RNA sequence: GAGGAAUACCGAUGGCGAAGGCAGCCUUCUGGCAUAAUACUGACACUGAGGCUCGAAAGCGUGGGUAGCAAACAGGAUUAGAUACCCUGGUAGUCCACGCCGUAAACGAUGUCUACUAGUCGUUGGGUCCGGACUUAGUGACGCAGCUAACGCAAUAAGUAGACCGCCUGGGGAGUACGGCCGCAAGGUUAAAACUCAAAUGAAUUGACGGGGGCCCGCACAAGCGGUGGAGCAUGUUGUUUAAU
């Protein structure tokens, strides 16, 4: 807003892992307020990748892929006397997680697998090694930040 | 070949040129902000001067210069960044001098811009 | 405006001292005052306004 | 190496000059001013129509010079256009000598000279006393009384008076025409009328507005989520069509 910084809402964890990170990703996958549909999409993706990779605890795998997708430097528009400068700045960690989750969902939304859960699992697997449209978007953002790398205002 | 050198930091409002010569005045290497990929507004920044000084120093370091004294001239922004670049590139600075041409009320300046 | 860097001191402190010396020597002010030619009437106006401000404060 | 021009710092509501003006340094020629005391002349004064002199910059003539800057001019951009603003060049001019021109918001928009009228604080050049005190001639900032339509001025008056000179008499037409005079020219100077309009103005007040400044708020933007604009249909309106829609 314009005056204060709101106290953030509490997010209850996912029922089947007890992790607020997976709960927040379920929210990012959600549409029209359908928690059950979003939860089954995300859980199908997670069980698919877990059964394919033979990993007992996939929350750590999700943390790994999330930190791999997270950018560190984002380009912000600044105004100095009528000049629009694309100054690269750091990303605060909350925005880091939000951007990573949004990029993962929007990249998984455009793939070619049959089910959305299969699409999301394939995208998680791909970003685990370092490929996929989430990785391309992160690389694009880093590319623009380094392309400027000349305004430290 | 030469161990003592002079780094001239000619810095204008538009561009900054970093030349490195011997004590006598014969140029060994040079770099410019406009010759390092930056053009227009980016070219007249301290960062472009930093990379120009880095390139010029790394090109002239093969000659054998380790001792160098800098000669800053002009009002541009990269006049301070180029010296830090040279210092961090491993050059042993001898002295920092600011030899900029200052007329004693000589030739008439160009007219004031009406912008 | 010449600063002779001593032994073992960082180039950052050396350039801070050089910036101080160059600011003392009035280098950037003089190179600014030659950027465009200034008409005697505008010089006189600027000086008179400066004197009025300096006297008031 | 050649050349031309300007003289950073000092530098200062600092200085000098009647004004216009006048900045490196040195010599020569030369004006005024400020100051202390003594001596001297003895009203020799003030102002001043016509007149004469000087008079920024631009401009003109002849002869030199020509670095930078730069009218004009050329190209590049911007733009709807862009004979501009910005950019790159660039000639007259700016510089010198000798002459013309005679005009500037040539301003303090305040003629010159004289006397008197609370005060406070700076600064420049002298002087006299004991770092100050005082007194002078300038140069500033404040501030009474007084004045003023108000703003404001206020011993550097726009106060209180006096001397002489200049000028004004609604706004345009018009500082124009015609005629003189001056000028190489550009033009300057002196200076109407018809006609036309009931205004044109000054200062201040309240608002509003500003591609003025400062501070602040609103899903105003930014950060996001979902739409509308494309399809079919519902509904409303326009247009059209109808006897009417």
């Amino acid at each position: 807003p314009r005056r204060r910084v709101v106290a953030t809402r509490e997010i209850l964890p996912d029922p089947k892992f007890g992790s607020q990170t997976i709960a927040k990703f379920i929210n990012h996958v959600m549409s029209h307020g359908k928690k059950s549909t979003a939860e089954r999409i995300v859980y199908g993706a997670l069980e698919t990748v877990a059964q394919k990779r033979n990993i007992e605890d996939p929350v750590a795998f999700f943390e790994d892929v999330l930190e791999n997708v997270r950018p560190m430097v984002e380009v912000k528009a600044r105004r100095v006397g009528g000049a629009t400068y694309q100054v690269p700045m750091e990303v605060r960690p909350s925005r880091r997680t939000a951007l990573a989750m949004r990029w993962l969902a929007e990249a998984a939304a455009k793939r070619s697998e049959k089910s959305m859960a299969l699409r999301l699992a394939g995208e998680l697997s791909d970003a685990s090694e370092g490929k996929g449209n989430a990785m391309k978007k992160r690389d694009e953002v880093h590319r623009m930040a380094d392309a400027n790398k000349a305004f430290s205002h | 070949s030469v161990s003592e050198g002079i780094a001239h930091i000619h810095a204008s409002f538009n561009n900054t040129i970093v030349t490195i010569t011997d004590r006598q005045g014969n140029a060994l290497a040079w770099a410019t902000s406009g010759g390092q990929g930056f053009r227009g507004s980016r070219k007249s920044t301290p960062f472009a001067a930093q990379v120009a000084a880095e390139v010029a120093g790394k090109a002239a370091q093969e000659y054998g210069v380790k001792n160098i004294d800098v000669l800053v001239k002009g009002p541009g922004p990269g006049r301070e960044s180029a010296v830090r670049a040279l210092g961090a590139l491993g050059y042993k600075v001898n002295s920092i001098s600011d030899v900029t041409p200052i007329p004693h009320n000589g030739c008439r300046a160009p007219k004031k811009r009406r912008v | 405006p010449a600063v002779k860097v001593k032994e073992n001191e960082p180039v950052d402190i050396a350039i801070r001292r050089f910036k101080r010396a160059c600011e003392k020597a009035g280098v950037l002010s003089d190179v600014r005052k030659r950027e465009f030619y200034e008409k005697p009437t505008q010089v006189r106006k600027r000086k008179k306004a400066a004197a009025v401000k300096r006297y008031k404060k």
